[PDB]
């Protein structure tokens, strides 16, 4: 377990703001220090149980 | 029997409308793309299927369309989809639910019927033919070379039943329904009296035929708000704004308007000519026969004592209103409710009078 | 009717028709530029 | 009562008899001699009100309904059910069916108008297994606006025809007015 500790080292992580969703697949976000982007989603979450007004691993 | 013929024709449209590589073309064009994005704001454009944007960020970069969608789908300063490499414009978008027309359009039902307003009349077919008219039946004025009412005013007391009447066409109206008060119309930020009047303006000349409505026009002038700037010589271009909103240049097109005042003394002139405002209607304070038209209809939907006579009440106040008469209907509600009775009576009804409106 | 009824028809033949090459030649305007 | 009834083949005459036992079969309580008498029915109740018998027994056949005399009749109740309404379309459809080159001519020669026998028209000559004319001879004659003149011109148009030439012919008669049904005319 503490061999794949260079895990952490993979990347980060960004929270994001979701501004809302949409058709055609793709959450609208605006994520902190810049702005809006629209992009895709987990596959382990819906579209639909995606509100508005949330925080989520990007 | 041509009938079937018709409807399985209507049918075969409604399949091949359905029936609606260019996988891969779609790929490619979802390819082309990049997962994410990022969103960016327009600026200026060129023929070149690019232009500079804008961003939070602001990289302003020059990028094209990725074309299949369109750059004439959208105006200079406004957000579209762009790549993170160049920031390529990828698309065009759809300017979010904003806040504005939310607020200024009252979707839901307005309640209330053009058989709810008793003792009126003229004043009502006056308003609907004016306008309620020409939106449903519009068929005579393509004949008579006229047009419509343009704005229409309302005032009076405080009680007439101005505000009903905007009520009441709502209840059976069938276009875009702006209730902004003018009150609204004075913020606390130098130059807002005129970014209000054309976002409620340029709101109901997107929702296609509108009926914009402003209760209280008098409010922008028959008050000083502390929190305010400039005290009058800011109010004044506000009412400019809407003057010349309401009025000229463009073509304004099919935003009817509706203004509900109780002092038409405190109007600008400029509001109240024709053009601007045309029909000019008054909410007279009953009587003895609207009010029993009104108390009628008031004390017609609840459990009245039988016994009572709606008359002791007309002939009861001096000049009640429409209003008024309403309160004494609901006040023996209360008095119903408290003494826990269904049915009401006299006295709380009278208390009700004496409890309202002397009071 | 009559008039009308050869009115629903002859928009199906199109509809009809439309699908039928639309079968057969299954981006660059742009992607080539793109 | 049912002697006089032998004979079904008739276009009207066989009507009052099939209406009233059918009735008197109707009133009587049977599904079994009230339809004997409702293909036989070529006028059942037209003019008066249909019991529970026009709308079951006549579309029951109506249905099923190269040509019966049976059926044929049944309908012309219907037809005319559909003509005492003067509108619109259904036992007309009924009628293209049936190639026979006596109703065509039979069915409306007066009546309708406007709209009306606009789209009788299309209907008279085209739909049939044959092709028929005579109403827009027949019916046509009446054509008071202009006998004819409204109607047929809307027919005139349409059809990207001139067999309604003479149509417009018949009825223009200013030069001038018909100097447009010249080039209506010519424009075929
Ligand atoms: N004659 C009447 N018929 C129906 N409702 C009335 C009548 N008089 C008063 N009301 C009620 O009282 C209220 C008075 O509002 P309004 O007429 O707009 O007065 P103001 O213009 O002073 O605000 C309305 O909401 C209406 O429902």
């Amino acid at each position: 377990l503490r061999e794949e500790l260079q895990l952490l080292q993979e990347q980060g992580s960004y929270v994001g703001e979701v501004v809302r969703a949409m058709d055609k697949k793709k959450v609208l976000v605006k994520v902190h220090p810049e702005g809006k982007f629209v992009v895709d989603v987990d596959k382990n979450i819906d579209i639909n149980d995606v509100t508005p007004n949330c925080r989520v691993a990007l | 029997l041509e009938r079937i013929k018709d409807y399985l024709l209507m049918e075969e449209e409604f399949i091949r409308n359905q029936e609606q590589k260019q996988e891969e073309e779609r790929s490619k064009v979802d390819d082309l793309r990049g997962t994410p994005m990022s969103v960016g704001t327009l600026e200026e454009i060129i023929d070149d299927n690019h232009a500079i944007v804008s961003t939070s960020v602001g990289s302003e970069h020059y990028v094209s369309i990725l074309s299949f969608v369109d750059k004439d789908l959208l105006e200079p300063g406004c957000s579209v989809l762009l790549n993170h490499k160049v920031h390529a414009v990828i698309g065009v978008l759809m300017d979010d639910t904003d806040p504005l027309v939310t607020v200024m359009k009252v979707e839901k039902a307005p309640q209330e019927t053009y058989a709810d307003i008793g003792g009126l009349d003229n004043q009502i077919q006056e308003i609907k033919e004016s306008v309620e008219l020409p939106l449903t039946h519009p068929e005579y004025y393509e004949e008579m070379g006229i047009k419509p009412p343009k704005g229409v005013i309302l005032y009076g007391p405080p009680g007439t039943g101005k505000t009903l009447l905007a009520k009441a066409v709502a209840n059976q109206t069938s276009a875009t329904f702006l209730r902004v008060v003018g009150s609204e119309l004075i913020q606390k930020y130098l130059g807002d009296g005129p970014k209000l009047v054309r976002e409620l303006f340029r709101v109901a000349e997107e929702h296609a035929p509108s009926i914009v409505f402003i209760d209280e026009i008098d409010a922008i002038g028959t008050k000083r708000y502390d929190s305010n700037s400039g005290g009058e010589r800011e109010i004044q271009r506000t009412m400019l704004e809407l003057l010349n909103q309401l009025d000229g240049f463009d073509s304004r097109g099919d935003v009817k308007v509706i203004m509900a005042t109780n002092r038409i003394e405190t109007l600008d002139p400029a509001l109240i000519r024709p053009g601007r405002i045309d029909r000019k209607i008054e909410f007279p304070l009953p009587d003895e026969k609207t009010k029993k038209r009104i108390f009628q209809i008031h004390t017609s939907r609840m459990t009245l004592a039988d016994d009572v006579t709606l008359d002791d009440l007309i002939m009861a106040k001096d000049d009640l209103s429409g209003a008024d008469i309403k309160a004494i209907c609901t006040e023996a509600g209360l008095m119903a409710l408290r003494e826990r009775r269904m049915k009401v009576t006299n006295e709380d009804f009278k208390k009700s009078k004496e409890n309202v409106l002397y009071k | 009717q009559v008039e009308d009824d050869i009115q629903q028809l002859l928009k199906k033949i199109n509809e009809l028709t439309g699908i039928k090459e639309s079968d057969t030649g299954l981006l660059a305007a742009d992607k080539q530029t793109l | 009562l049912k002697e006089i009834y032998e004979n079904m083949a008739p276009g009207e005459n066989k009507r009052f008899a099939a209406d009233i036992i059918s009735v008197l079969a109707m009133t009587m309580s049977g599904e079994r001699e009230c339809l004997k008498y409702r293909l036989v029915g070529s006028q059942e109740e037209l003019a008066s009100w249909g019991h529970e018998y026009v709308r079951h027994l006549a579309g029951e056949v109506a249905k099923e309904w190269v040509q019966r005399e049976p059926l044929l009749t049944l309908v012309k109740e219907i037809v005319p059910y559909n003509m005492a309404h003067n509108a619109e379309h259904e036992a007309c459809d009924l009628l293209m069916e049936i190639e026979q080159v006596d109703m065509l001519e039979k069915d409306i020669d007066e009546n309708a108008y406007a709209k009306v026998c606009l789209y009788l028209t299309s209907c008279v000559n085209y739909v049939p297994e044959p092709e028929n004319s005579a109403l827009l001879r027949c019916a046509l004659g009446v054509f008071r606006k202009f006998s004819r003149f409204p109607e047929a011109l809307r027919l005139a148009l349409m059809l990207n025809d001139m067999e309604l030439v003479e149509d417009i012919f018949t009825s223009c008669k200013d030069v001038v007015v018909q100097k447009q049904m010249a080039f209506m005319l010519g424009r075929h």
